[PDB]
């Protein structure tokens, strides 16, 4: 009857029913297995903990992440954290209703074609979509035309729409993520006198990432300020129970995504590839888009961030022009509240692919049929 | 990925 | 087999510091098939794998891991431990309890050596300034065992948190467990569990069923002094824990 | 009562009903196609728009100009443009009064046989007419007596008409007009520095002539003064906000109504072809074509243009004549005005064609009594 | 005595003396800089590196082509390749003898007037003449009538040319070349799961299209044997030892020649274009003109390109027409070898451009006595 | 003027002129402080014990390591092993001349601040320089391009180097190095029989490893050998008189580097870090980076070392790869000798910091200058 | 170029 | 104050392997303010450390060590190990001798509570192949440290390895000792000094210096029987040394 | 048209 | 170090 709108993305999957305001089940996307054998009380052998239950038990636990980039490299741990969000969080069974799927642009074809094959056969549910995350993130802001920047955990892309029309050359994908960055931290913070290589202890750095980084409007200007003020020193505690400093450290990982070159991406920066997805497009679409930015993925949360975007573009748009981004708020879960709008548009319904379509064309409908 | 980057 | 029930004191990651006071726990350990530890601080596991890390370095299939979930609120959030070596011994079933700040864990495992093939074990590190409400409290709990499991054998042990004026005279007899010839002690009063130099029998080994009595083998059950045992001095014998280990014999 | 004039011109089209001052229903004659794919489902969109639609969204849509040449090419596209402005645009349905139809002469019998037959059979209009649009250029002007200058979007054309009885042996048809020089100066903007390829900037080129482009009265003068000064420099403003520099190109364009030899065509100059219209007459009435020389048609609004054409005419013609240019203001839709008042004329009204004369003979009774 | 030929263009330059059966100076026309610090000290090397330099060392270095689509772009990097062809390759002085560029038809006029002022400021050659590289495929092929598709790295262009006397408004450029073709390749190889994104890598894309695409005769029925069969898979090594298999991606890139919708260019294929120059010239010359199309360029080095553009071109021209396609070998070089033939013509010697010519006009001339 | 070259190491520190072939002042990097009050016939070091003199009487004294994982922790420890090692071992003021230094690649910077502020305040030498310790051991192999194992008694990194340009992100440093194998060695021992708990027996120990340890290619078979004969056990008498036997504890110890979870660090393996450090760098180099492969360190004569991980890497490393594992005699001093080429150049001049440059900048120019 | 293409 | 001579044989680590003899040789060393220390085997200081640990296990500054580098001529190498009591006695200045295996070695000590204020401790342990030969060159010694020192008295004493067929009559008076009466000889000869029965008075007392001879309390040079003093018999004797302690006392 | 121009 | 490693 309903449908069950979820996105694999890396890092977190969010998981609810098709006409709510926002998902009722979210989680790290971590599956462990047990490193030493035994049992738990009161209980059988589970052999995995997915999510939650994997950062709880992390000690006697591996932690691996089933996505990178957004590309699915192992499939029978996907199957399980597809398990896991079906009977144990959502607590229903899929065969009911059918569910929704989202996907990054420009990946490859294999990733799609095994998605409709453990579906259809593991869960065998009646019917099966995949959606763009850029596209769905239009929806969830109400437009109809502009640029959709969906700068996710693994994936930073750039889908330019006008009038509901794509433009499939005008697509531009970058590797450079919010990923990327925590792992950048750690060699910056590596200069300061602290440490961090443990993949337990990297879930540390990732939270320190979240709530003290944040975008100036400046580098040279602000880190002359940090050099010669304690203004900007933050102090921040360890679960273990220690106090560490961080001063110009700060603003050096949030901003490496305008300048890609601190990682060795030779990748031109996020404003850059904004800019340039957008001159690929006809010159008479130039006006709109340009007006209707739109910002999405966790890694747009950083302060300032909507300040520092509007001032690189500015410079290099031609001026005489109004300039806008739009960041709202809730853009974290404007991947999720896109789908749950269009899951529940009655147009919709005739783009579902059904287990008739599946049996005689094969696993490869998807590329036809579906976008 | 399958060749150029890690995955 | 030799079952102990060693009650480690602060066991987290905090002693996971040292890398000598670990090689010696890795030592003690080593001594018995089934092996229970209590009293465990830690909150992600990150202790109790690095024993898994050393005890299992041998062998992956060397001892297996039986925990209990972080039921213990007060202050910090302690897990019991059944560490038992899976081919002399396999476990069948267990469940959590079914009146104590920590609640008791039952186990079962499937003893093909001994005579007894099968017996229950129950684990309870108990609440200094409460004592006189567990001891009674699990005797109704002795009883639903023999019938939700059909198992005659019971085997008791713990931190209860016994003599040195814990208990008295008034509630010694208030003991069912004394009362009732079936729950034997096997530790006298006299012995000393404890690594300070005062006496003090905290823990008492209780041993339940007909067919468990003749299994047991007659004055095995007395604590161990690994102070003396390894030639250690009293202060790195403190330095593990303030208790001393209670083995049993099953033959 | 009412009758619909409609100017079946290519480019931008005309229509209203017969008595009024000015048309209503004004926008060029495109039809658009979408080249991509419809990404977003919310709405059902349109595979095809005709009139101000196409011209709002050129950026996706495929431009295709239905009359080329003044020649219809595809009829199935040409059918589409005259539902729109009977219903979108004037809100009156073709059933309940007549229409009125123009054309360019020298046309291909098979166009006016088709154009009939969609009017009785598509549309089932009680009657209509095909009318040179030349010659109703002289209604519009008062004067029954003259030479008809109408420069249209795609072809030129001259007729002359001393006191009535038009002279079907001195009409000259030639294929140059405002297409090919827009398209003209499509390469010279190329020297420039400028590219304007795609169909879509082919639009914007037309709207650079129509606003900076002017006819210089010498040619050869104005081009030693443009190139040491920046006077004869203009600036624009793209759709995107760039700015554009117009040199020499301003007048080179419109200069080339004069030369066709710069555009390959071995046909002669505008000028040229009038005064030999002239000449094809009898001496005893080229006295008076010299003295009434009206211009039509959108390609005329070039200023100076009236200028230039009586020097050239000057030259030719002998010594001690009249040589006279009217050039009225809305001479760009003389054409239209000039059916208006031919329609409401009660004395025409006996002259139209009616249903049962076109079943009875067929569609080849628009070439006995339509002229 | 012997005058330098150049034919300076996007991708590979060919230098040599005239008369000279092939040119002895082949190399990529690629500039880089270096992304990452000095760390050894006496290494010795320098900071800008251009031709084998570069891609030898293609893995650090920024590669940047001065040469865009035909225009030069970057004349500070663009004035370092002319200074290393004629002093670290050729081992000569251009100041002793005439040196001779060639250029795409249709060029912006900024871009003559500064490769003039470079030769005779900065090399101070005694004489300079600039061709067009279409008219230089005729006295490769001993030809004097016929149409050439100069299909190179940046510009594909064709000149219609009968006996001489080149028709300037037939004159067709299109943007699409090699350059691409290859960026097309790069998204395409997306799809299977290789992934390429900085230039480093985009060489590597370049090799595997010179020695694996080709053209099928049909591409409907083509799609259909690679779906039911792996005969067109072909292995190909990287250069770091993997190995990468190429599906049916092989014929797909070189299509977007014929059907440019691939790209969303709205531009017609490689063979309309051809077809629509051939129709701008008299009717009294398609004939000839038919039977002579000789081709050119790197991009036309595709095996099967010659058959299907004859079925390409048979289908729309006239039956009973003979479609020849001259498709010789080494017409690789074809544009050099025009070159050094007509410079050893004693004609030239009346129409070179000498240093006096340019001192009292100025950069000027180069558009009054050359064509 | 010569340039003093001072590795200033964990463990041994080698000191020596520039331009000599070997060092002349190698001594352990122990300091000591006298645990019992009375003093010896003419004893002259009563504030404390430093170097090898410390070893000679480790007894009384007891050892403290000034260097634990590369990072300095005792500054006034340190102050001492330079006092000792310019004075009573090199025999030379340094004032006369300056001195170069030597540090692990990310390093926190309080590391290079205050060696900056000791060099020009305790010592006042007139320049100095800080020069990685990786970088240096390819200057003595006397290559230009290739990877660098140093692998330390502290720390372990890989800095891969390509043709001058070394790459900043693909630095890789390991904790795990010859002190930890020392303490693991130690543990083992104790199963066995033999208790070693004091400084003076963690020394011992040390030289057992230094003599018997080995390394074995078939690690997963050599303990069934060992298992199943006496030939492996190989006796080594201690100082008290007390002959030991090793068994399978020979070749043991030396895994860990291969097998980082013996030791409970969850980091890859030695052989696998070097292959994770060459997945990061660009594609068009990799292949030349693993045919130069350079191993340093003091942990790197273990006899078999070089083919264990030639067949280690050679597994995971695609097939027809040249894998040459360049291992060249007397590799103890590798990052020294390398130190004294570098010096003699005449070019690593102009990179000295002069005294007068700090004074302007301070200690903070010991990163603008330097690495 | 100067406006339409990216040149 | 109270100083003592005593021989240990093969002082290395071989010996405090054992944790009884250890026990011992801390009771002889607490009885005397300056104890003599030879036959040091120990090559590396570690004997030493564990040696005065035990001395200044409850105060730091109970007991300070002086060592001398190993001056064995041949293979066998020892160290002369001193051990005092600072509050009692103070080193004021030491000085290594330039004819012996092993070179002698001067102190300086300033003793408040005895009648001479410094004296100069000479120690040697003799060759017994040439002890004659040796000892004559020490009277040169004793001609040293009476004007470079400077001082009036000087104490010699230590195992020289007389008597028993070493020293016999005629070999008693080559030697300067007993020529002249400046240096008077104080440890009976009749006495054994050494932990066997055999009656061989290895250790000899050198008394040199008018107000020093003055200072030394008549009768109190005797061997100590630690064997019979502690009660123990003649194989754990044996095993301490093959030598009795020499003290002497000085008011 | 139908020879001459492209109409 | 200051935090991770011991140092
Ligand atoms: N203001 C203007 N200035 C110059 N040219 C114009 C102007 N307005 C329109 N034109 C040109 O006139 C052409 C057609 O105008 P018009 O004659 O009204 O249409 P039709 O050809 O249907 O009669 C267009 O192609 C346009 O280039
Ligand atoms: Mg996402
Ligand atoms: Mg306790
Ligand atoms: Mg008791
Ligand atoms: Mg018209
Ligand atoms: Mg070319
Ligand atoms: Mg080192
Ligand atoms: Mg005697």
């Amino acid at each position: 009857i309903a449908a069950l709108v979820v996105d694999n993305g890396s890092g977190m999957c969010k998981a609810g029913f098709a006409g709510d305001d926002a998902p009722r089940a979210v989680f790290p996307s971590i599956v462990g297995r047990p490193r030493h054998q035994g049992v738990m009380v009161g209980m059988g052998q589970k052999d995995s903990y997915v999510g939650d239950e994997a950062q709880s038990k992390r000690g006697i636990l591996t932690l691996k992440y089933p996505i990178e980039h957004g590309i699915v490299t192992n499939w029978d741990d996907m199957e399980k954290i597809w398990h896991h969000t079906f009977y144990n969080e959502l607590r229903v069974a899929p065969e009911e209703h059918p569910v929704l799927l989202t996907e990054a642009p420009l990946n490859p074809k294999a990733n799609r074609e095994k998605m409709t094959q453990i579906m259809f056969e593991t869960f065998n549910t009646p019917a099966m979509y995949v959606a763009i995350q850029a596209v769905l993130s239009l929806y969830a802001s109400g437009r109809t035309t502009g640029i959709v920047m969906d700068s996710g955990d693994g994936v930073t892309h750039t889908v330019p729409i006008y009038e509901g029309y794509a433009l499939p050359h005008a697509i531009l994908r970058l590797d450079l993520a919010g990923r990327d960055l925590t792992d950048y931290l750690m060699k910056i913070l590596t200069e300061r006198g602290y440490s961090f290589t443990t993949t337990a202890e990297r879930e540390i750095v990732r939270d320190i990432k979240e709530k003290l980084c944040y975008v100036a409007l400046d580098f040279e200007q602000e880190m002359a300020t940090a050099a010669s003020s304690s203004s900007l020193e933050k102090s921040y505690e360890l679960p273990d129970g220690q106090v560490i400093t961080i001063g110009n450290e700060r603003f050096r990982c949030p901003e490496a995504l305008f300048q890609p070159s601190f990682l060795g991406m030779e990748s031109c920066g996020i404003h850059e590839t904004t800019f340039n997805s957008i001159m690929k497009c006809d010159v008479d679409i130039r006006k709109d888009l340009y007006a209707n930015t739109v910002l999405s993925g966790g890694t747009t949360m950083y302060p300032g961030i909507a300040d520092r975007m509007q001032k690189e573009i500015t410079a290099l748009a031609p001026s005489t022009m109004k300039i806008k981004i739009i960041a709202p708020p809730e853009r974290k879960y404007s991947v999720w509240i896109g789908g749950s709008i269009l899951a529940s548009l009655s147009t919709f319904q005739q783009m579902w692919i059904s287990k008739q379509e599946y049996d005689e064309s094969g696993p490869s409908i998807v590329h036809r049929k579906c976008f | 990925w399958x060749a150029x980057c890690p995955a | 087999l030799k079952i102990a029930a060693f009650n480690i004191r602060t066991f987290g990651e905090t002693k996971m510091s040292n890398a000598t006071l670990a090689s010696y726990i890795v030592r003690i350990v080593r001594r018995y098939d089934i092996v229970l530890i209590q009293e465990v601080r830690d909150s992600h596991l990150v202790a109790v794998g690095k024993l898994l890390d050393y005890l299992n370095q041998d062998d992956p299939n060397t001892y297996h891991y039986v925990v209990s979930e972080p039921l213990g609120r007060n202050s910090y959030k302690e897990r019991y431990l059944f560490l038992f070596r899976p081919n002399k011994v396999s476990v069948l079933d267990t469940y959590q309890y079914d009146s104590f700040s920590r609640e008791p864990a039952v186990v079962k495992f499937s003893s093909h050596s001994t005579k007894v093939k099968e017996f229950a074990i129950v684990a309870l590190h108990s609440a200094p300034s409460d004592a006189v409400a567990e001891i009674n409290s699990l005797y109704d709990v002795y009883l639903d065992v023999q019938q939700k499991w059909h198992l005659n054998d019971v085997m008791l042990m713990g931190d209860f948190n016994a003599d040195c004026s814990y208990v008295t005279s008034s509630q010694w007899s208030s003991i069912r467990l004394r009362t009732s010839s079936t729950f034997q002690w096997l530790i006298p009063d006299s012995a000393d569990t404890t690594a300070t130099s005062t006496n003090c029998a905290y823990d008492r080994i209780v041993v339940a069923g007909s067919l468990l009595q003749s299994s047991v083998v007659p004055g095995s059950a007395a604590p161990f002094d690994f102070q003396a045992a390894y030639g250690l001095s009293n202060e790195m014998a403190l330095a593990i824990s303030d208790h001393y280990p209670v083995e049993v014999t099953l033959t």
